[PDB]
């Protein structure tokens, strides 16, 4: 639709670890571009929250794994555009992943697109069981000794279709690299 | 009434004078009409503006007369005319005529010009009435403007001295009259008199302009400023001093002033404090500052003179600080940067100001406002304030600020230090920065990152700039700089925790450079434990448990990564201890146990005696939670302590495999079944049974021999019996049917 | 005055008359004076009371004369005296004398009885004044009302018929006079005339009294009431109809009236619409009410005819209701239990009342007051008010009572249903009582002060009357009926919980006669969970925690006894949930948690794995309260959680045998000591240490080997060192010393 | 002493387990007979409070274990009559029924006679440790926690001696039965 851009980002630690996303990314997330932002919490500061509501006319916030106090928020949220029900998460609430846990979770939620950013926070994606599974990686690039290029994603849902734009700040000099991905729900 | 009637009479006389001027031999009649016109100037009831305007009308008629004479001499003459014109009965017409005929003589014969000026200059000793004598001498200056004998002479006899004498003598007599304007007339018209002086100041300054279109720099030094300084220092008047000094500065060039700087500064030292010397000095000093910012030992001389002025000038504290602000701006323009001067500004200017600031209390007082502007002035003029930080004594001014203003200014600086990235700081400058931080933190919506939270994050960032050995020292000195209390370290220390997690790896990334990497890790782990134990003291807040748990677990992972697991196990046991001693709320306990599960799901390198012990303790902790739903959730997750999932289930015997203790996993699943039977709910229990069956399919495929497809089949019949026959319909019951259909699809 | 002047003349005449009566041959003089006296009664100027008083004074004197004559004839005679008294000049004296002699002749002469009595009655028709002739007829009645030609005649002149004729003729003449009283004097004195008539009503009714000493029922029918009814209906006045009909009814026998009831109702139909028919009908119905309360389908005949009469009128609604009340009084008293008659009252009055009631508001209306009295009449007259509940529409008409008064009447009835220790309410009676309850409760300081303590106790008692499983179903429907909001169930449901406590036992007393009794218990415990969850809607109240806490402990015990323990554990976990949401007042949590301790201190059915787990939960939440005294008190009680104590340790799981977990008990007591040292108050710390030492004495004497004499020695040394050495002396400090001395005495 | 009659009653449990005095007992306890009433709780309402107030000219009550809404009343009370000191409480502000614990509480309160009404709801009394212990049973006939005799007492203090009269509705049929018990304080 391009009227409803969804920002997908993670690994916040602001200022808990770092200062900002790339300036070029801040302008790519500047107000007037995104219609709704789905953030995964654990900010931890208020200025970034104010920035985030101001980025899009629709700010949606979910419960975070560092957000032990604001438990009232759900860990997942659905919005509907045409025929799609959309779930998203970070993933630590799972204990394995491989095929049965994703299928079981999809069945519990009955969704079509699933987003997560597990503690490894490294990009991958796959389609499975007529449902869609998305890992944006470590968007802000937070580090850990697990087995990241500054990045974020934009999503555009229309009907049974989802359009994903992945933005990366790649190294040779730091260069912004953009990729587009589209998803359409199978029947 | 009088002014316009006089102007009418003036126009009548100009008409009759010119009709006479047309006829040669009517020149004396023309002069009689001109005298009758200037007779209008005998009124003194006109306002200064009105008398001035009448002067302008008579002056304009005199322009006609002066051109007529400067034409009569070129065509015939009149012998002894300068003397003959002195027979005029009216004195003001007579003297204006004397100037007019004089200039005609200078135009006709250049040889007597020098002699004529001495006569004309001598006779100007008459009119001492300030208004009339000033207007007459203005007429003289305009008429005699172009004829002066000098090195710039017109070809009359005369040297640079004759013009210097003419202009200095003309200056002194008009200045005497101009000051006398202050006095002339009646005493209740002092403001009118000051108005008259401001009006006639151009008459005095025309002499200075004429002097600048005259003799040069050595003549300026010997025979211009000397007289000028003698008058400036000896008037003790205020209006004349500001005007005359600014006219001198503007009109003569600063190349000339530079040759007279010491003469200027010896004038600068006598400034009388009750004479409005402050206004004169601020305007001159500001001009010198501006002179500096168009960017003879002036710094030493002027610095010393400023001390002499301050010993002479003792002004209200806000005024004194504002003068200090302008002095700071001057020093900025003069010398912010060469370090001996910077220190001399700090001690002999800035410290001297602070000692001289015998200040009443001032944080909101405008003396403070000026002192802030003053201190900002180094900061603004330091384009590279880093070079200001190259003073060890950079802080030293913080010693001299009051605590409100030390905190306010230090805040504003640190904020500016956040709009910028401050450089890689050397170990020493980190301490100076820490002292500044100590002033910020001690004594004491922090969306300014109040007082340094995003600043702490940057500091932790900058720690990375140096190498591991320097980094250890910096981290230890900063950790000392973390003596700050229970309400601060909560938000400041976890970034230090990350600074240590990187430094522990930076030590390990030296295992082929120093095998003290284990020892380096040991020192860092004791340092970190000491800092976390510092946190444990400060139980007063929420997350104090959470934060300590996350740091102790994190250190456990670093000990894993470094394989420095001997100090890992103690920290994990201590984390369990924290769970037992300090965690109460059942829901909160559920989150904590799930994070503990996930952290174990990152636990790999422990020797099996320690590892297996932790696995059994963890299974106990799983078997020690609170609610029956929760009891089930923990039991099915403890299956994962034994199963081919997750990392926690890696034993050092399994060879990258997860325990796959499917026998134990089944024992766990049977425990989950016993918990499920005692739940007393139909839909979620059946849904959970389906999830467990899917987990059974998982364990079948992950090779649980105790998990068999026949068990799955018997369970699907039990699910079939439950799903339709006793489930009251709900979105969950439909989901449970969909899940069961999926689970059948999984079993194929 | 007029009266007094006449009375003076009467006493004068009585004095000479008596002196004449004394002297033989002065009898004629006595009669002449008597005529002069009776001339005073010929006046018409006396007030009614004054004329009555004059008549009575003259009447008593006439009685003296009349006795004198009635003695003279019995002893000798007086010839022609009946003729001689007709000689009198004044007519009123003359006629009084003829009556006196007539009665004297009647005593002396039996043979002339009919002719002389008939003559005296006929000639008394001459009296042309109503009042004087009426008073004359009293003189006649006192003289001869007792002598009438009657059954006393045995064959000569006179018979009971002649007396009946004499009195009926006297009635007709007195009635004509009685109406004529209405018409004598001026028309504007109508109320005074009616007052005079009310005064003279006894004059008419003395004849009815004389009639009731006379003939029987067939003679009554033909020759008394028949005549009386034509006259009663055709006299067309109000005072006479009401008086005469009530006098007839009382004075004549009702056995006779019964044989003539229809004649009465046909007379009631024969009256003016403009006479006060409402008063007569209300008084007749009231008399029939008396015919009902003094404890031929009279009901149908009188009931239906009364409706025809009311339709024959147009009545005030209040009057109609008062007649309905009297109709109720008749049916209730005549037919307390003929439910068909009572229902005919219920049916055949009430709807018709609603159409006749122009039903605006009617609370202060006496029609309302009467409708209450009417409804009370079943209630008062019932041996069993249940019989009101046997009327299908008795209760349903209460809906159609006006509503404020619906509260007044329904409250008053239900209260009366509670002062009587009333009987089984069957489902039918449960439904009618519940409908009444819905009116009380619906639509929703209690300005009612109703209802509940004796109301709940009675309700719970009578619930038991129906069979016990049905009682659960009834309780469940009542539980839906308790949809009234948040301020009822707090006080109403816990008694229902006890009703379930008895029913669970009533199930267990069939544990070998049923096995779904356990399943029935299961249904009741699910009911209990549902009802408690219903209360949790009522978050606004205190004790919501306390009551639930005691209910869960009680239910846990019942779950043990019903072996239905699976829903006990859940209820206890939910009780902990209550522990978490219920923190609002610090002191209140300390008392409530102590209540939690005491309930656990009886809580005995948890398997030890569950119990000790619960014990640790209780100890942690106890160890997460605020203040050190309370923390100590709870810690020493968790010592009692493991030892040979509490009631819990005499369990249905402990079989009265005690836990005696003395190692853990010692660890708890040592932890209590650790908290006790940190009291930081010398006196209270030592007192508590003495109490803890006493707890040590307790476990020593309970043979807790972990509680050693060494612990006692170290604690007594520490108490000795503090008690004297750093206690400021105090009443508490002295008590602590006395306690320590006692504790030493116990330790021997 | 005790020209000032003190009613001793317990295990009332109004409306908790039983609701009223036996009629024969209310008349034995009718106003004008009792000068002071010591009630062992569970009234619970204002109506029961005013009636009990009406029973005696001087009513002294302590907090009850289910009387948790009546925050104004004291938790415990001691009274002295002649040389005897008498304390009373329900037992909820007491901690248990262990002999040493009762003796310790009695010693802090300086009391000789203790009345309580525990879950047995059975009248009993015994002397122990030179102190006097009274359980009035259930004044209302409240059911028991054990596996029923309505009872109350009319304690009589004289000097250093206390005489206890217990009134019971005993079963053979409800019969009023009276028993006398005497307690004498240790010297």
């Amino acid at each position: 639709s391009m009227a409803f851009l969804i920002l997908v980002i993670g690994n916040l630690h602001i200022p808990d670890r770092a200062l900002d996303i790339p300036p070029k990314f801040k302008k790519l997330l500047s107000p007037g571009k995104i219609s709704q932002t789905l953030c995964l919490g654990n900010l931890t500061d208020r200025a970034t929250y104010d920035y985030l509501r101001s980025i899009s006319p629709d700010l949606k916030i979910v419960r975070g794994r560092m957000d032990v106090e604001a438990t009232s928020l759900p860990l997942m949220q659905v919005v509907t555009h045409g025929s799609l029900r959309i779930g998203f998460l970070e993933g630590f609430t799972l204990v394995s992943e491989e095929p049965d846990v994703l299928l079981a979770e999809a069945n519990k939620l009955d969704v079509d697109v699933l987003c997560w950013a597990g503690g490894s926070h490294r990009f991958e994606c796959f389609e499975y069981m007529d449902k869609f599974f998305v890992n944006p990686g470590s968007a802000t690039g937070a580090f850990t000794t697990d087995w990241v290029v500054p990045s974020f994603c934009l999503m555009d849902v229309q009907g049974i279709s989802l359009t994903l734009y992945v933005y990366q700040l790649r190294k040779d000099t730091e260069n912004v690299a953009v990729e587009k991905v589209t998803y359409t729900k199978p029947v | 009434r009088l002014l316009e009637d006089a102007l009418i009479a003036v126009r009548q006389q100009t008409a009759m004078m010119r009709k006479f001027l047309d006829t040669p031999g009517k020149l004396m009649d023309a002069l009689k009409c001109c005298s009758t016109l200037v007779s209008e100037l005998r009124t003194s009831s006109l306002s200064p503006k009105q008398y001035y305007e009448l002067y302008m009308a008579v002056f304009d008629a005199l322009r006609y007369l002066s051109a007529h004479l400067r034409e009569n001499h070129p065509v015939n003459h009149l012998a002894d005319l300068y003397e003959l014109v002195q027979y005029a009965g009216n004195i003001i017409p007579r003297l204006y005529l004397m100037i007019t005929v004089g200039t005609a003589y200078m135009s006709i014969d250049g040889a007597p010009v020098k002699e004529l000026m001495k006569d004309m200059m001598d006779m100007s000793r008459g009119v001492q009435h300030p208004v009339r004598g000033l207007f007459l001498r203005y007429y003289l200056s305009g008429q005699a403007r172009d004829y002066l004998p000098t090195g710039d002479s017109d070809g009359p006899e005369g040297n640079l001295q004759d013009s210097i004498n003419f202009i200095l003598t003309n200056f002194v007599e008009m200045n005497k009259l101009w000051v006398r304007l202050q006095h002339q007339g009646h005493s209740r018209e002092r403001d009118l008199r000051t108005q008259e002086r401001r009006e006639l100041q151009l008459l005095v300054g025309s002499n200075i302009v004429r002097l600048s279109q005259l003799v040069d720099l050595p003549t300026y030094r010997d025979s211009i400023l000397g007289p000028l300084l003698e008058q400036i220092v000896q008037c003790r008047d205020i209006l004349a001093q500001e005007y005359l000094l600014e006219v001198i500065t503007q009109v003569f060039p600063d190349e000339y002033h530079l040759h007279t700087l010491d003469q200027f500064l010896g004038a600068v030292s006598r400034l009388n404090p009750h004479v409005n010397v402050k206004a004169i000095v601020i305007g001159m000093m500001n001009r010198l500052s501006d002179y500096a910012e168009r960017e003879v030992p002036l710094y030493d001389i002027f610095f010393d003179q400023v001390q002499h002025l301050v010993q002479a000038q003792h002004l209200p504290i806000q005024d004194t600080i504002a003068l200090c602000c302008s002095l700071a701006n001057l020093s900025l323009n003069i010398y912010p940067e060469r370090l001996d001067y910077v220190d001399g500004i700090l001690a002999y200017a800035l410290a001297k100001v602070k000692e001289h600031a015998n200040s009443a209390d001032l944080h909101s007082q405008p003396a403070q406002q000026s002192l802030l502007s003053l201190l900002q002035s180094p900061l603004r003029r330091y384009v590279s304030i880093f070079t200001a930080l190259s003073l060890p004594t950079y802080v030293s001014l913080f010693q001299a600020q009051t605590y409100p203003t030390r905190r306010a200014i230090a805040g504003e600086i640190v904020r500016t230090l956040l709009k910028n990235q401050t450089l890689i700081s050397t170990p020493a400058h980190l301490e100076n920065v820490l002292e500044i931080l100590k002033v910020l933190i001690k004594e004491g919506e922090t969306d300014e990152t109040m007082e340094e939270q995003g600043w702490l994050a940057r500091l932790v960032h900058l720690i990375h700039s140096d190498d591991n050995d320097t980094q250890f020292r910096l981290l230890q000195m900063t950790r000392k700089a973390y003596a700050e209390g229970n309400e601060r370290i909560r938000t400041t220390t976890p970034p230090l925790i990350t600074a240590g997690l990187k430094l522990a790896r930076r030590f390990k990334a030296r295992e082929h450079y120093d095998d003290n990497w284990s020892s380096q890790s040991s020192s860092l782990f004791k340092f970190l434990h000491s800092a976390i134990s510092t946190l444990y003291t400060r139980v007063n807040g929420p997350g104090v448990a959470d934060l300590c748990l996350r740091l102790f677990c994190s250190c456990g992972q670093v000990a894993d990564m470094t394989e420095f697991e001997e100090v890992a196990y103690e920290f994990f046991a201590q984390a369990f201890t924290v769970y037992e001693e300090s965690i109460s709320d059942s829901k909160a306990q559920f989150q904590a146990v799930c994070v503990i599960a996930s952290a174990l799901h990152r636990t790999r390198n422990f020797g099996r005696e320690n590892y297996d012990t932790l696995i059994t303790k963890c299974a106990q902790h799983a078997s020690k939670l609170l609610r029956k739903p929760d009891q089930c959730r923990a039991v099915y997750l403890a299956s994962h302590l034994w199963w081919a999932t997750p990392i926690a289930a890696r034993g050092e015997t399994e060879d990258t495999e997860l325990y796959r203790d499917g026998k134990r996993v089944l024992e766990c699943l049977q425990r989950a079944l016993r918990v499920a039977d005692s739940c007393m709910e139909t839909a979620t229990s059946i849904e959970l049974f389906v999830e467990i069956l899917d987990r059974y399919v998982y364990y079948f495929d992950q090779r649980n021999e105790s998990v068999t497809t026949k068990y799955l089949n018997g369970l699907i019949e039990l699910i079939h019996s439950n799903l339709a026959g006793n489930q009251q319909d709900s979105a969950s019951v439909e989901a449970s049917r969909k899940h069961f259909i999926q689970t059948l699809e999984m079993i194929q």
